[PDB]
């Protein structure tokens, strides 16, 4: 879930 | 409504041809084609009138997805430490998904959401990924926190919106501290510069009535120069000095950054500044968007960039960008002087057949078969599913009706710009800006008769708004609060 | 077993600060004892704005447990600059992070800040490191973005020689030889050959580029990357499509590369983007009805996933  | 949206089950599935030239890309592609097509083969065609015997039923397992989101909502295992700086996103993914699934939180739980997020708000401006005593503010948690407050908050003393209104000047000052002269923003102090930050900042500034000319200077140029030769948008553009002599995109067109770029640009088109925003190539963006929808053998899901794999989260990033690209293309056609632009049926089939967790397990939606579901893919699969189910367009007559009802005499205090001449020239110009920005933010409609609910009406989820990605029934009272409209 | 930091002599003077979640927070994470302890003391360190070696060590401990912790990375870089630490030693640590799987938007940005501050007169060793790092994942988006930034930043300083640019194109050509479907390497070629400010634009270079593009299409006729590059190339340089049509027409069923006379095996025809090329070339010739016919076939027969888009393009012809 790495969007930041 | 389906003449030009053929079901995946109605088309011939065939592998991407090799041309007798093997490569690592093709090995992964073929393996993924096998995985998805085998699951479709095991699943009853959702368009069939009576569900077939032995096959899996593809109906949207709304209660399983609710339970998936509930269990992670009140306690996360220690492994989620890797998302400790992303907890506002965990909130947003959860509460937007529940909105889409039509599941209400009780007031006590909503109050817990509001209180958790307000503890992430720094007095100097902005939300961080965790409590203000532990994390500095960051543009991305600020978007996720603000949107989550739109979903879970209210106008009362415990509703969070009042605190947001009081934070407008400090949030604005945080945004201005993030601003680079070339039109990019750092995501946080010392942080990276890309269109994720631009998108998150512009959404929040639009919703909270804190847009100024000085905030926006060169922001359009930074985004426009992110467009690549493929027609999508890269993460960032690089400014070469002579202000800059030229700007160059820094990587591939990607669904995530194309979503942020289209949405940012769209938000800027509401702003009444001269020769602003610098144009993009809307036709090339529309072409890139539709080219990323996968073939029937890969379930009609979207990929995020050329020659990579389909992934359910791009139902939102790429699928949700389609109405925006379509509207920008419509505007250019009208400036020079209706069939669906992507396969709305196939995208729903991908969501129902491939992106749901296998039945009777943990629930949740996922990137693709073989991947564990998580909150992020649950939210983005459902957000994209909503865009596929409901024909969203930006309605000039709706914007015109919004302009007719806008009350420019109501509003919160104007922001005080950081530079003396950085605000609007006068109240005529500022109020016209407030009217245009508010009226266009509320311009998205679901087209009557445009609904396509693959698999029957029990699969229907609520309508999300393009650009913002919250339900219209959340967006309207939220932005009305901050602009003092009613 | 674990030794709490309240029991450490080096830390005995620091009163930890608890996380300020409020009464009953949503999405709470059940932190390990080690992580909670380190963050309790980081909160104390950061609140007092201590810039020290123990604070530096603490930030490493935290980003090893959570590489995405942007606040701690920000503090770590401010420590490095405050303490005048060896940024070359820090780069060596960052090589290991990506090696020990520790990666993120923050690790990559930290590396960029290091390179910006070191400001090497010659960034060749970093260029070579980045090339090597692409072996496990040759499409890693942050890495390709970082490589673009590195060449762009150091070329603005005048520090990229003609030899360096030439070896970079050699490296890019080898990447596309190993996997011509690597769209990230196609994007890099576009920077090297077209978009970067120092790129040569001559009659020779346009001819060479078109040869490379067409050779690439004939090697992999269904490679979308090569087709998009061809279309971007022609559009960018305002080159007409018709003069190249001989090399494209065999896929729609002179002096530039033509398809192999027996087309490679596993090349089913028509290639939809070849039809897109043909239709756009009809539009170039104002033969709008011949273009509409090709769009209709893409819609109804040859690219039915995009039936609606191709129908839209058909209607535009009227
Ligand atoms: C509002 C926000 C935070 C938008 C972010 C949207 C996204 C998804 C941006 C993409 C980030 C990115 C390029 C990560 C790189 O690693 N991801 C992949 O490689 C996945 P793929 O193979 O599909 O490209
Ligand atoms: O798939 S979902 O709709 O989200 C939830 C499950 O179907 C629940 N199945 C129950 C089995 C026993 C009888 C009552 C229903
Ligand atoms: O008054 S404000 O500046 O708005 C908020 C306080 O400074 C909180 N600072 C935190 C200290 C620990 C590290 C993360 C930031
Ligand atoms: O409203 S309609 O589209 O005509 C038809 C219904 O929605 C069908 N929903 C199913 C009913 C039986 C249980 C599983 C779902
Ligand atoms: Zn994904």
């Amino acid at each position: 879930m790495i969007i930041m | 409504a389906t003449e030009f949206t053929p079901s995946v089950y109605s088309l011939v599935s065939k592998p991407l041809p090799s041309n007798s030239r093997p490569s690592a890309t093709l090995d992964e592609q073929a393996e993924t084609e096998d995985l998805i097509s085998q699951l479709f083969d095991l699943t009853a065609d959702p368009n069939a009138l009576v569900s077939e015997h032995g096959k899996r039923y593809s109906g949207l397992r709304k209660q399983e997805h609710t339970q998936f989101l509930a269990s992670s909502f009140f306690q996360l295992p220690g492994k989620f430490v890797s998302l400790d700086a992303s907890r506002p996103w965990l909130v947003f993914w959860t509460v937007h998904s529940l909105d889409l699934l039509g599941v209400a939180l009780d007031q006590g739980t909503k109050d817990r959401v509001v209180s958790t997020l307000l503890h992430f708000l720094s007095p100097k401006g902005g939300f961080g990924g965790g409590p203000a005593n532990s994390q500095i503010p960051h543009l991305l948690p600020t978007y996720a926190s603000v949107c989550s407050l739109a979903i879970a908050g209210n106008d009362s003393s415990t509703g969070g919106w009042k605190d947001l209104a009081a934070a407008r000047q400090s949030i604005y000052e945080f945004f201005m501290r993030c601003k680079r002269p070339d039109g990019g923003f750092v995501v946080c102090e010392g942080g990276e510069v890309d269109v994720r930050g631009t998108y998150c900042l512009l959404v929040v500034a639009t919703l909270l009535d804190i847009i100024t000319p000085e905030l926006l200077h060169n922001v359009d140029k930074f985004v426009s120069a992110c467009q690549t030769y493929e027609g999508g948008f890269a993460c960032a553009s690089f400014p070469f000095p002579s202000e800059p002599s030229c700007r160059v995109s820094m990587a591939e067109a990607h669904g995530g950054y194309t979503s942020c770029s289209l949405n940012s640009h769209f938000l800027l088109t509401s702003v009444p500044l001269p020769s602003f925003p610098l144009s993009i190539d809307a036709n090339a963006a529309l072409r890139w968007t539709v080219l990323q929808q996968g073939e029937p053998i890969e379930g009609g899901g979207f990929r995020g960039r050329t020659n990579k794999l389909v992934d359910g989260c791009y139902s939102w990033w790429v699928g949700g960008g389609a109405p925006v690209a379509e509207e920008l293309v419509r505007r250019e056609k009208s400036r020079k002087v209706i069939p669906p632009i992507f396969n709305r049926v196939a995208l729903q089939e991908f969501t129902l057949v491939a992106a749901q967790q296998d039945p009777g397990s943990t629930g949740g939606l996922r990137d693709k078969p073989g991947k564990r579901p998580d909150q992020y893919h649950t939210c983005n699969n459902l957000s994209g599913l909503s865009i596929a189910q409901h024909k969203m367009s930006h309605s000039p007559s709706t914007v015109s009706s919004n302009r007719l009802k806008f009350d420019a005499s109501k509003g919160l205090p104007a922001v005080k710009p950081v530079a003396p001449g950085g605000g609007w020239k006068n109240e005529d110009e500022r109020q016209n800006a407030r009217r245009e920005i508010w009226a266009n933010a509320l311009g998205w409609i679901e087209e009557e008769g445009g609904e396509i609910i693959v698999g029957g009406k029990d699969n229907r989820i609520n309508t999300t708004t393009p650009v913002f990605n919250i339900l219209g029934l959340r967006l309207k009272p939220f932005i009305n609060y901050f602009y003092c409209q009613e | 077993t674990y030794i709490p930091m309240s029991q450490r002599r080096s830390w005995a003077d620091v009163k930890p600060i608890m996380q300020d979640d409020g009464p009953n927070p949503v999405v709470p994470i059940m932190y390990s004892e080690e992580y909670k302890d380190a963050m309790d003391y980081f909160r104390a360190i950061a609140a007092k704005e201590e810039k020290s070696e123990r604070a530096l060590e603490l930030t490493e401990i935290i980003v090893r447990m959570n590489p995405a912790h942007y606040t701690v990375w920000q503090y770590r870089f401010s420590l490095l600059t405050s303490l005048n630490k060896s940024l070359e030693d820090e780069l060596r640590l960052m090589n290991e992070f990506a090696v020990q799987n520790l990666k993120s938007y923050q690790v990559w940005h930290h590396r960029l800040l290091l390179l910006d501050r070191i400001s090497p007169q010659d960034p060749v060793s970093e260029i070579e490191y980045i090339h090597g790092s692409l072996l496990p994942d040759p499409k890693n988006y942050h890495t390709w973005a970082y490589l673009h930034w590195l060449y762009s930043h150091f070329s603005t300083l005048g520090r990229i020689s003609e030899a360096q640019w030439g070896s970079e194109l050699d490296w890019c050509n080898e990447m596309l030889r190993v996997d011509g479907r690597n769209n990230s390497a196609w994007g890099w070629r576009w920077y090297l050959r077209v978009s970067r400010p120092g790129a040569e634009t001559s009659s020779r270079s346009l001819q060479d580029e078109l040869i490379y593009i067409l050779k690439s299409i004939h090697l992999i006729p269904h490679n979308v990357s090569a087709w998009n590059y061809l279309r971007g190339f022609l559009k960018h340089f305002s080159l007409p499509l018709v003069p190249i049509l001989p090399a494209i027409l065999p896929y729609t069923a002179f002096g530039f590369p033509m398809p192999s006379d027996p087309l490679p095996e596993d090349t089913p025809l028509p290639v939809p983007l070849a039809l897109e090329y043909l239709a756009d070339s009809f539009i170039e010739q104002n033969r709008v009805d011949d273009a509409a016919k090709v769009f209709e076939k893409l819609s109804s027969e040859y690219d039915q996933m995009r039936a609606g888009y191709w129908e839209f393009r058909r209607r535009e012809c009227a």
